[PDB]
């Protein structure tokens, strides 16, 4: 049903030592599948089936567009610069653009920027008109809307971002459409007076999973501290929870996990 | 697959 | 904006057993980040910085991950230095 492409960018005035300054990275359904550098200058496969299922001229193609995407960049840093007048520092640029596609056809296009971690500009399609955030983005308007630059696109968004997402999919259906067990461990400690249970999930596919506490049967969702969803190394999903509690009760808790992998949702309980 | 510009800012 | 970071294993914590310890800092601006895993106060050999990216909002995420092996009385953590942060900020493995 629902598959996701998009296209990432960082410009960077002050990207850190030994690092690279511009970098641009891409995304088919939340994973990481195709990458570019500034110091590499090549486009270079994250995952197998995007690697193994690609002739030359698609890398050749893709790298002279990668090559001009980084020249772009480094001459809106400068624009940046003298627009807002500026000595230097500190700056950097962030491209946001993809597209989403539900039964086959598409139903959302974006294409978005921001400059130091604010807004900048974003193209409506529907309006077929670029979006001023900031006084300072007001030329920009100007500039790519006397160029129809929106119907170029327009183009892009519908025609040819959903022809190469439908093949993305088509390659890594079957890694995109796996499913990964989570190894769950419970555990808990004496803070201060307080015992405080712990639920672990470690390596699990797809993202999106739901792990709670249960008191006597019943989900509370108060005192409860989650950390939120976060990656792995391998292309694969980590999660984490944790419960403050009365000593003593043990029995009581139980962390229930449900997920996509699992057809019944398993509950475990602390025993050492 | 990418997209190249459109131009500067 | 100040880094929320998390140090976790890739898998269970068993003492002696082939792992993979990661550190995930997320939500933070400027990108640029110093984020290294430390064994007993000292930085881990190999390691394998991946590649950073930034949410919906604009906000920066940075994962780095090393091969390694936990012993036991040894301690891990994961130090980050950043510009909004001040003074480096360490922060502890917790197994099991």
């Amino acid at each position: 049903e629902l598959h996701t492409l998009r296209y990432i960018r960082t410009a960077m005035t002050d990207p850190g030592p030994g690092l690279p300054w511009y970098v641009d990275v891409g995304y088919v359904d939340g994973e990481l599948f195709v990458h570019y550098n500034s110091t590499a200058r090549r486009y270079v496969p994250r995952t197998e089936w995007i690697a193994a299922k690609a002739d030359q001229q698609y890398w050749d193609g893709q790298t002279q567009i990668g090559q001009g995407n980084e020249q772009i960049d480094r001459e809106n840093l400068g624009i940046l610069q003298r627009r807002y007048n500026q000595t230097g520092g500190s700056h950097t640029v962030q491209w946001m653009y993809g597209c989403d596609i539900l039964e086959g056809g598409p139903i959302r296009g974006y294409y978005q920027m921001a400059y130091d971690g604010r807004d900048f500009t974003a193209f409506d399609k529907g309006t077929m008109t670029f979006t001023a955030a900031v006084p300072e983005a007001v030329p920009t308007k100007r500039k790519w809307e006397e160029g129809d630059y929106a119907e170029g696109l327009k183009q892009y968004l519908e025609e040819t971002c959903v022809e190469w997402l439908r093949r993305y999919v088509e390659y890594g259906k079957a890694e995109l459409g796996r499913r990964e067990r989570p190894e769950v461990r419970v555990w808990g400690k004496e803070a201060d007076g307080i015992l405080t249970l712990s639920c672990r999930a470690h390596g699990f596919y797809p993202r999106p999973i739901v792990v709670s506490w249960l008191k006597d049967g019943a989900v509370r969702g108060q005192d409860a501290h989650s950390g939120g969803i976060v990656p792995n190394g391998d292309g694969t999903y980590h999660t984490w929870v944790t419960i403050d509690a009365q000593p003593g009760d043990g029995d009581k808790y139980q962390c229930r996990v449900e997920h996509a992998s699992l057809p019944q949702p398993g509950l475990y309980s602390w025993e050492p | 697959y990418p997209y190249l510009g459109p131009n500067t800012l | 904006l100040t880094p929320k970071v998390q140090v976790y294993s890739r898998f269970p914590a068993s003492a002696g057993t082939k792992n993979v310890l990661n550190c995930f800092a997320a939500g933070f601006h400027p990108p640029k980040i110093s984020i290294t895993l430390m064994k007993d106060g000292v930085p881990m050999e190999g390691a394998q910085y991946s590649d950073m990216s930034f949410n919906d909002d604009w906000t920066f995420q940075r994962l780095v991950h090393a091969d390694f092996t936990p012993s036991s009385g040894s301690t891990y953590a994961c130090k980050v230095e950043h510009e909004t942060l001040k003074e480096p900020q360490v922060y502890k493995w917790d197994p099991e």
